[PDB]
């Protein structure tokens, strides 16, 4: 269908302007979707934090997942752009939703090296929680011999 | 064909159209899920049973692959999904990187982008180009938008390689061609070889200070007259032989001193400036060279903290 198709194009090549027309001139429903099945905020450039927030502004979901149970907030964490991931969490994104390998957004951005992202989400995410491999957040980093990253997670484990 | 692409990749959103296919984003479901960008390539096959030369340059990119340079996006396969008698379908899966230069440049905060940062960018655009110019491979339509930026903010080059053909107007979709980063000798029609990209590399340059394009024209003579302007009118010396629009149709100009159009720019990053935006081809710096500018000197790779 259509529109979910222009929208969904505009938000994937980071074109704002277009964005804005179709969502603010042409009134379009920003959860419309495109002849994938997917919304625009699942395929957006998710290094543009302004076309994440005039989707979030005019109504969409947050919370959409595809089959798997891959979410923006996943996407947003991978990629590693912390301004993007922002908005998401501030207009009510999940940051403890689950992938279909059972990873939270906190996994994915320890895989990828992304430490800013990982500071951010560490207070807030389940770090007991184990992936599909068998490995909480902590022991990710520590395959991956990623010290600073262990440091950031663990004195946020050791409570006492 | 010989591939089932469909069964690893799973489309998400069109994202462009070219002269061989269609372009969408994709998730690749194998590697986690990461995005990457699909390219459909028809080639044509001729009389002889033979792919014509799209395959020859898709053999060229996946010849630059095996050097896995870093600033290049990744070309991950090429997947075959059909054969018949006229065609070949190829599916290119390259590295998707979830950011533009174009989009870059406009989230920055005031007052622009830090200074460091633009000597960082600009040194991994020039090594990308370079990688490429040493493999004589010419990239043609460098712009903002197929310079892609990680959220680490390491540059890698994209959308190039594939011969200039014919296609329907587009397919009769997507209409605009932006002029602003074209060299003068494209412009007059003239021959044009690797010195066409470094002419693009200064108009990045100069747009990375001012978060605006600096040559804004609507056409062919319009885009030239905006050049000259700034740059002022070449020497008869410096005016190619044999093209249509003499040097004649343009106001004599002198130059303009630089920093009316770009401010913050220091010392050496002027006259590095000026040496890609040379009007002649064969005067203008190489990106091998411009590696080697006084600009560079202080490149702060990474200290403490
Ligand atoms: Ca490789």
């Amino acid at each position: 269908v259509c529109v979910g198709d222009r929208l969904s194009g505009a938000a994937a090549r980071g074109d704002v302007q277009e964005v804005r027309r179709l969502l603010h001139r042409e009134l379009v429903h920003p959860d419309a979707l495109n002849r994938f099945g997917k919304t625009a905020l699942q395929v957006m450039m998710f290094g543009s934090p302004a076309v994440a927030l005039e989707l979030l502004k005019q109504g969409a979901s947050p919370n959409v997942q595809d089959a798997s149970g891959t979410s923006p907030v996943h996407d947003a964490a991978r990629t590693g752009f912390l301004d993007t991931l922002k908005v998401l969490v501030e207009h009510g994104a999940d940051v403890n939703a689950l992938d279909s390998t059972g990873s939270l957004p906190i996994h994915l951005a320890i895989r990828e090296g992304h430490s800013s992202v990982v500071s951010f989400l560490a207070p807030e995410s389940d770090l007991h929680h184990r992936d599909a491999s068998g490995l909480t957040p902590l022991e990710l980093a520590r395959q991956r011999g990623a010290q600073n990253l262990m440091d950031i997670l663990q004195g946020h484990m050791m409570i006492p | 064909g010989l591939c089932r692409a469909d069964q690893q990749y799973e489309c998400v959103a069109e994202i462009g159209e070219g002269a061989y296919g269609k372009v969408f984003k994709a998730r690749d479901l194998k590697n986690g899920g990461r995005f990457v960008a699909l390219k459909r390539v028809r080639v044509q096959t001729g009389e002889e049973g033979m792919p014509l030369s799209t395959i020859r340059e898709v053999a060229v990119l996946r010849h630059l692959e095996t050097f896995e340079h870093p600033n290049v996006v990744r070309l991950f396969d090429v997947c075959t999904v059909s054969r018949t008698d006229r065609e070949t379908k190829l599916t290119l899966v390259f590295e998707h990187v979830d950011q533009d230069l174009t989009t870059y440049l406009d989230k920055v905060p005031e007052p622009g982008v830090p200074t460091e940062t633009i000597k960082d960018m600009m040194f991994q655009l020039l090594r990308g180009l370079d990688f490429l110019h040493s493999h004589r491979v010419v990239h043609r339509d460098l712009k903002p938008q197929n310079i892609l930026v990680t959220s680490s903010g390491q540059i890698k080059l994209a959308d190039f390689g594939l011969a200039r053909i014919y296609s329907f107007q587009m397919a009769l979709t997507s209409v605009v061609v932006t002029l602003w980063y074209r060299a003068p000798e494209v412009l007059l029609q003239s021959s044009y070889a690797t010195p066409v990209d470094l002419w693009s590399v200064g108009c990045i340059f100069a747009e990375m200070f001012r978060r605006k394009p600096l040559f804004r024209g609507s056409s062919d003579v319009d885009q030239l007259g905006k050049i000259l302007d700034v740059i002022g009118l070449p020497g008869e010396e410096d005016w190619p032989r044999d093209v249509a629009l003499p040097r004649q149709a343009f106001h004599s100009k002198s130059a303009q001193p630089i920093e009316k159009f770009v401010t913050d720019i220091d010392e050496l990053g002027k006259d590095l400036l000026l040496k890609c935006l040379t009007f002649n081809p064969a005067k203008r710096i190489s990106a091998y060279s411009a590696l080697s500018h006084p600009y560079f000197q202080d490149l702060e790779r990474c200290k403490e903290n």
